[PDB]
This record gives structure tokens, C-alpha cells and sequence, in this order.
């Protein structure tokens, strides 16, 4: 049933900027469900692990990968934060809520759930950061979250009863997606390898250019390079596959403003059709705005910033103003040289 | 040899010798013949001074017998450039470039010692060759004559023919005299 | 309740 | 109806002077949301945006007057939480949840009314790292209560208990606003490193301060969100909060017009004190002008001037009670410096 050549255009229509990391979540999906077919039927014993590690900077759409997959994928599928996530369930949360959780998107269905999926957000959260201490949201996050992933039946129990029974769920076969900003990754990569700072006439210095440090860095990340961050060893050794997402280029942005449904230009001139005049944007001001936002490097959500602040003065006198058939806007008023001029 | 000191600080005790003590207080000391290597070090301090702090007064303590024009030019520029006011100080004699640095100082921030003599004459020279050459030195040299009474009439308030008359030959001016020379501004006794 | 920990 | 961008920065007018920069920002937010809200979720375009501001400014600028005065202007529920107290990870004391039941007590337990409700913070600055990016303790309010904010305005639904069966209600923050600012500290030293690039020595290094460079307005009206990533804030929190508003430190012109146009202005506030006693009191124009001088050497802002004018009262005010048949004192500037004494009317 899975497809990896229809799944990588379906991503497409929903996400843009990340063509290798569709590859690579095709593979993982379609291997994962595969297994379960025929479950260790085959010759090859000791099959690895089929699970999904998800790394990019902000706003490169890592809980928008999971959402789209949600909406296409059949089996029920869960959103889950490891802020709340607590050891020992003080007063926070406890790990087999997570299952809970996934019950009632499946309707207590068993033989439904066992072949869920499964996001974590911010996963850096639980990365083990003891030098002072206890921690209830550092190595006891990990070391219980590590059990699970490893393949164990939990009781769970089911409805909350009316019976002192819980049930045996597996969750070996249950897939997981641990995905979040990893922030200071990049230093301990480029801290590894530098392969630079040569005094010699022969030897060659680069301040500005970093060899692609948003993208290349990233996909040359080794596991041992993420045990200094703070995570344990044995959970990384159970994902042996890693998304890489470099930073969205500018063709991307001015994309994401006119093909998705949910663009801003879409939003505010409709809520500006709601006031009854029309907005017009122009191409020259789309590849301005590009610029502007790639400066930021806040990612897409950060790109709100400069079309709402260009269109501050604009909207404050809209309404007062009268007689304005449409409303047109120029690359200058990106910059906010230019005022925009109106139309009547 | 050269005495150590020790500054007391809240992080802890730290040894600096004299002259680097009085440097942290916008202090420096202008010894012996004026060279390119000394004068070259002098304007190193001005310079680290102006950037630690802008608007505190720096303190020119001057005892030379003078030396060559050129080294001495660089000085003058320097405290010129720099926004704080270079306050100076005679101490023992103050030659023909020690004169100069002296009054280029600070309007109304010039002091001389009650003991100390200042003296004043015209830029020394020669040359051995062709005529040719002995005509365009004499030019260039005769031009420096012309720009140093120049300034030194800027900075005393005097007139230029004055000067001229007066830099002919070596005059000695003592510490009353410099004042109403428009040299300096007052004596520093004693301390209030 | 919480922890402290520093020098 | 709604109300309108120009009929509502009239009303803020009243208590508000010197501030048109950020007057406008909030405007646009309160017609985005009312316009949000006008419509029952259709619209030409969907999944309307949702936009946080974030307000900056020196202290004592008047951040935390403007979210007072919105809130009896603004007819739909607000509420005023602090970060003071926020817990993250569940630890001992408030937690962000509570901001969600704190909103019931305006909205009366109403679901639908609350979602459709405005949120405000204070001391948003103060949950930030120590300037550093890597958290060495697991800082609760620090690398913790800004991440554990990120659900909340990313748009999620937490568990509230109704009361104080014990069942709890789900509500959405999707459509909810945000308003987090607070007074950044040091903030100026991170901005001129990235901006001045004239440090050094040298004869043609630039090197001029204390007169002209290194002014409060100027530095923060050039910050960008890379700058906030040095001072500590993580990016996803800031990504979060697009707006940006950047206030600027009062003028001298601004707290004359301060003194007498606002409704609670100190100089009336001081006249009704007077006025219960049966004394009049009159500030001269010449005198007003005096304190304002004085409030900016102390770079405390608009509340640092009632230190000003207490001290200039302090001895009239132990005297006017055993005096008698006064009916009006006159203030001169003389007497704010302290030299002479103020002139009294029997
Ligand atoms: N790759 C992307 N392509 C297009 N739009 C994007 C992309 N990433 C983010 N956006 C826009 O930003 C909004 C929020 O994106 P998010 O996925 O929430 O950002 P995020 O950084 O992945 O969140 P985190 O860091 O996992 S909490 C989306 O609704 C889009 O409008
Ligand atoms: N623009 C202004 N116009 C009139 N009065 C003002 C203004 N700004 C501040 N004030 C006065 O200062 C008082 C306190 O203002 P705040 O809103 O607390 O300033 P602030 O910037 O919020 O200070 P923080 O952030 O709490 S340190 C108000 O009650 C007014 O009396």
C-alpha cells in the first residue's frame, strides 16, 4: 500500500525547500510498515530498528511534516511535547499518557494502535543537562522515554475501568519520530571539524564563507557528535536514520507565498476584501521580502514580521480612508522608502 | 633599573613598574633627545589613552633637550587630532621642540615649574654636495623656520614679526616671562 | 520542592 | 459595529502622550482580532494568521499603562498574568496552565467567550538566559518557562480544573492573543557590538561616545531578531512573536505635556490631595519645566518624578495641617531646587 514516488508529491504539495528529507522519510515509512507484513518471518534475524530522527533549524517545517503525514496517512496519529513530559509522574505528566493518548485516537482499538505513529516535539528538551543537581526533566526523561523505544509492553488501562486489569499493548511494532531544534549543534560540529586557520602564503582563510554551515554541516552530523550535546548514547544508537533540512532559500519563501492555501498574501487580502477594498501585491516586492526574511534567519515564521510592519501605516488609516477601489504596493514599500500608493 | 609597584584592586594584588603605573592615569613622560623611536612610543600612548576614556584631561610631563624637527612634528599633529585636552608640564628645560610641544598644549592648561627655563632658536641643518642640491635643501628647511613661528604665534597669541626677531638666536625665557610671553597659562607652586 | 545547585 | 483605528488611539490619547509609534501597533492588532472575530470562521482566505506582539521599550515608558487602559477600552475578556511565577516542568508554584484558568475569572467560566479573549505579560525579559545559548543548570525560567510557552501561543489545548465528578474542559489557544513585553536590561551593550564597528585604536579608528553615539531610542530602533539570540532568548521564541514595537525614552517636551494632559497626570493628583484639605494648589508654568530637567539626570523614568516632587512638598506638607486660614499655595521654581521656600495665599 505505501508508495514512496506518490508520498514524496504528496509532501510536496504540502511542504517546499526539503527535497532529500522527503527521500529519506519514504524509505524509513515504507520499510517500517513492510517489516510488520511478514514480522521476523524472514531469513535475515536481527533486523534494525526502522525509526525516523528529524533535525532542522526553526521554522524548516518539522511539525509540519507530521501534521501533512497525519492528514494522508490512514493509521491515527499523535502530537505529542516532551516539556510536559516528566520522570516518575510527580505533579507534571507520566510517559504512558503518550499511550493514552493514542487510544483515544484510535478508539481503544489494539490492532489499530499497534501500527500508530508517533512525534515528539523538542526533542532537545530532554537532552540530560545534570552538572548541578534531582532532575525530573533530564536523565529520568530519557532513561524511561529510552525503555519504551526499546520495545516493551506497558499496562494501560483501558477506558479508565468501571476490574483492576490493564492491557498488555506492544510497542516494538509502533513507530516513532523524535524531531526538534537542535540549537548549538552547529558549534560542536564546527568545533570538531574546522580544517582551517592557515597563516601560511600557501594556506587558505575563510571567515565569511562557512562551507554551507546551515546544510553541509548538518549532513556530515555523526552520532558521537551528539552524545557532548547531552543525549545517551543507546538512543541515538536506536535511529539510524537522521533527516538533515537545510535553510529555506529565497526561490522557497516567494513559493510559499503564493502556491500554499494558507499563504499571507491569500490571509490578508482577504481580510482586507472584507473590508471591501483589494490588495495587490507585485512580484518585484515578493523577491524584496525574500531578502529581508533570509537577513532574519528566523525562518518562515518569522517572515510575518516584515509584510505586517510594512503594512502597519497602511491598515492604521485604511478604515478611515474612503473611495479606495484597490490597493497597490511596490518593492520600495518593502524597504519603507516609499509610502504605498492607493487606488480610487 | 626601574622600581616595581603593586596596585592594590578588588580581584587581587598586581605588580606594575613605575612608568606603566603612572600611564593608567593618563599620565606620560617625554626623556631625553627626541627621536624616532621615542617619539614613535609616545604616540601609541596618546592614542590607547583617547580610546579608554574621551573626556579625561591627559598630563605631558616634558624634560628634553630636544632633537630632531621631524620626530617632534608627529607630536604636535597627534595631541591636535585627538578630541581630549593634552595638558603640559615643564620640568628642568624645555629646548627648541620641547618649547613647541609645550605651548601646543591645551589653552588654559599649561603649566611651567617655578624653576624650570624654556629656550627657543631656529631649525639646525646642512649639507655637503652640489650647489644644486645645498638650494633645495636651504628651500625646505627655510619653509620649516616659516611654519614653526607660524604655530608658535597661533598657540603664545604673539605676532609673527615678533617671533621672527626673537627666535634669531637662543633666548632663554624664565617661568614669569613664559607667562606673559603667552607661553603658558600659570605656575604650580605648591599644591591646593 | 525545587533544587539548587551552584558554587 | 467596531470600533475603529483613529476612535480608539483618541481614547489612549487621554492617558497616553509621546508613544504614536506603538499606538499604531496595538491598533492594528485589536482590528485584526475584532475582524478575526467578525466573521464565524469563513473567510476567502482560511486558517486566518494569528500575530503576537512583542512590546520593547526604556523603563518606565508606559508599557504597562497601555495594557491597563486597553483593558476598560476592550469589551471582549483581557487578563494580566506575569512570568514572575511561572514553573516549568511542573516544579513548586504557578504554572502557564494557570494563566488559561486566571482568564475564566474575567470570562465567568464561558468557553467560548474566553477564546476569543487577550492575554498580556510583564517581565518577559527576565525569563531569558544569561546572555549565554548552551543552559548549564536547566534554568526553570530560563531555557524552561520559554520553551514551555511555545505550546501555548503555537496554538494547543490544556486541561483547566473548572472549579476549586472533577472532570476538566479543553480550550484552544489557536485564536488566542499574546502580548509579551517587558523592559530589556543591557540589551544596548549586545546592540553596539553588532552595529558600532568602530572599536579600536588608531587614528582612523571612529571612536566617539558619551555626546552623540550610543543613544537608547536609536540603538533599539535598529534591533533585529538575530541581536535578541546573543541576550539569550531562544529562536523559536521569538519566531513566535513577529511584531515588534520599539518605544522610545520621554522627552523633555513629553513630560510637560504629561505633568498637566493625562486625567491621572501627578500635578492633578497632587491638586485633589490639596483640594480635601480646603487649600488650592497651583504649579507655574517656569517650575514645571524645572522637574522635568531633573527626572532625566536620574534615568528612572516617569515614575521616578514623584521623588522630585515629593522632595520639593516635603516640608509644606508637615506644615500645611497645623496651619490655618490658607486658601491657595503657589509653587516657584526656586522651590524645587530647594533653595527657598514656596509662597502661601491666606
Ligand atoms: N517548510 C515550510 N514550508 C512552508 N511553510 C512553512 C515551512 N515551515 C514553516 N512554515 C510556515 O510556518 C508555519 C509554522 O511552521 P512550523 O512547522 O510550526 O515551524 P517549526 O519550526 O517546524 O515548529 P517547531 O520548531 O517544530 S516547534 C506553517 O504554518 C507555515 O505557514
Ligand atoms: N506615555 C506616558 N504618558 C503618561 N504617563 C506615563 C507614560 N509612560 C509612563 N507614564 C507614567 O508612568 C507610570 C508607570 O508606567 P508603566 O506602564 O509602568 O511604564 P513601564 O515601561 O511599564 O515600566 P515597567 O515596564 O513596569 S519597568 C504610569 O502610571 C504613568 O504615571
Amino acid at each position: 500500500l505505501p508508495t514512496p514516488h506518490e508520498i514524496r508529491n504528496h509532501l510536496d504539495d504540502y511542504v517546499i525547500g526539503q527535497e532529500q528529507a522527503k527521500k529519506v522519510l519514504a524509505v524509513a515509512v515504507y520499510n517500517h510498515y513492510k517489516r510488520l507484513r511478514n514480522g521476523d518471518t524472514s531469513n535475515g534475524v536481527e533486523l534494525g530498528k526502522s525509526n525516523i530522527l528529524l533535525i532542522g533549524p526553526t521554522g524548516s517545517g518539522k511539525t509540519l511534516l507530521a501534521e501533512t503525514l497525519a492528514r494522508l496517512l490512514d493509521v491515527p496519529f499523535t502530537m505529542a511535547d516532551a516539556t510536559t513530559l516528566t520522570e516518575a509522574g510527580y505533579v507534571g505528566e507520566d510517559v504512558e499518557n503518550i499511550i493514552q493518548k493514542l487510544l483515544q485516537k484510535s478508539d481503544y482499538d489494539v490492532q489499530k494502535a499497534q501500527r500508530g505513529i508517533v512525534y515528539i516535539d523538542q526533542i532537545d528538551k530532554i537532552s540530560r543537562k545534570s552538572d548541578n543537581p534531582r532532575d525530573v526533566s533530564g536523565e529520568g526523561v530519557q532513561q524511561a522515554l529510552l525503555k519504551l523505544i526499546e520495545g516493551t509492553v506497558a499496562a494501560v488501562p483501558p477506558q479508565g475501568g468501571r476490574q483492576q486489569e490493564f492491557l498488555q499493548v506492544d510497542t516494538s511494532k509502533i513507530l516513532f519520530i523524535c524531531g526538534g531544534a537542535f540549537a548549538g549543534l552547529d558549534k560542536v560540529i564546527s568545533h570538531r571539524v574546522e580544517t582551517g586557520s592557515g597563516i601560511g602564503f600557501g594556506a587558505t582563510v575563510k571567515a565569511k564563507s562557512d562551507k554551507a554551515s546551515e546544510g553541509e554541516l548538518l549532513a556530515q552530523v555523526e552520532p558521537e557528535d551528539l552524545i557532548k550535546f547531552g543525549l545517551i548514547p543507546e538512543f541515538i544508537g536506536r535511529l539510524p536514520v537522521v533527516a538533515t533540512l537545510n535553510e529555506l532559500s529565497e526561490e522557497a519563501l516567494i513559493q510559499i507565498l503564493k502556491e500554499p492555501k494558507n499563504a499571507l498574501t491569500k490571509q490578508y487580502q482577504a481580510l482586507f476584501n472584507l473590508e471591501g477594498v483589494d490588495l495587490e501585491f507585485r512580484d518585484e516586492a515578493l523577491d524584496a521580502i525574500a531578502k529581508k526574511a533570509m537577513a532574519r534567519k528566523t525562518g518562515a515564521r518569522g517572515l510575518r514580521s516584515i509584510v505586517e510592519a510594512a503594512l502597519l501605516d497602511t491598515m492604521y488609516d485604511l478604515p478611515s480612508m474612503e473611495d479606495v477601489e484597490k490597493v497597490v504596493i511596490d518593492e520600495s514599500v518593502i524597504d519603507g522608502q516609499s509610502e504605498p500608493l492607493l487606488i480610487y | 633599573l626601574v622600581p616595581m609597584v603593586i596596585e592594590q584592586t578588588s580581584r587581587g594584588e598586581r605588580s606594575f613598574d613605575i612608568y606603566s603605573r603612572l600611564l593608567k592615569e593618563r599620565v606620560i613622560f617625554l626623556t631625553g633627545q627626541v627621536e624616532d623611536h621615542m617619539a614613535n612610543l609616545i604616540v601609541a600612548q596618546m592614542l590607547f589613552l583617547e580610546a579608554e576614556n574621551p573626556e579625561k584631561d591627559i598630563y605631558l610631563y616634558i624634560n628634553s633637550p630636544g632633537g630632531v624637527i621631524t620626530a617632534g612634528m608627529s607630536i604636535y599633529d597627534t595631541m591636535q587630532f585627538i578630541k581630549p585636552d593634552v595638558s603640559t608640564i615643564c620640568m628642568g628645560q624645555a629646548a627648541s621642540m620641547g618649547a613647541f610641544l609645550l605651548t601646543a598644549g591645551a589653552k588654559g592648561k599649561r603649566f611651567c615649574l617655578p624653576n624650570s627655563r624654556v629656550m627657543i632658536h631656529q631649525p639646525l641643518g646642512g649639507y655637503q654636495g652640489q650647489a644644486t642640491d645645498i638650494e633645495i635643501h636651504a628651500r625646505e628647511i627655510l619653509k620649516v623656520k616659516g611654519r614653526m613661528n607660524e604655530l608658535m604665534a597661533l598657540h603664545t597669541g604673539q605676532s609673527l614679526e615678533q617671533i621672527e626677531r626673537d627666535t634669531e638666536r637662543d633666548r632663554f625665557l624664565s617661568a614669569p616671562e613664559a607667562v606673559e610671553y603667552g607661553l603658558v597659562d600659570s605656575i604650580l607652586t605648591h599644591r591646593n | 520542592x525545587x533544587h539548587x545547585x551552584x558554587x
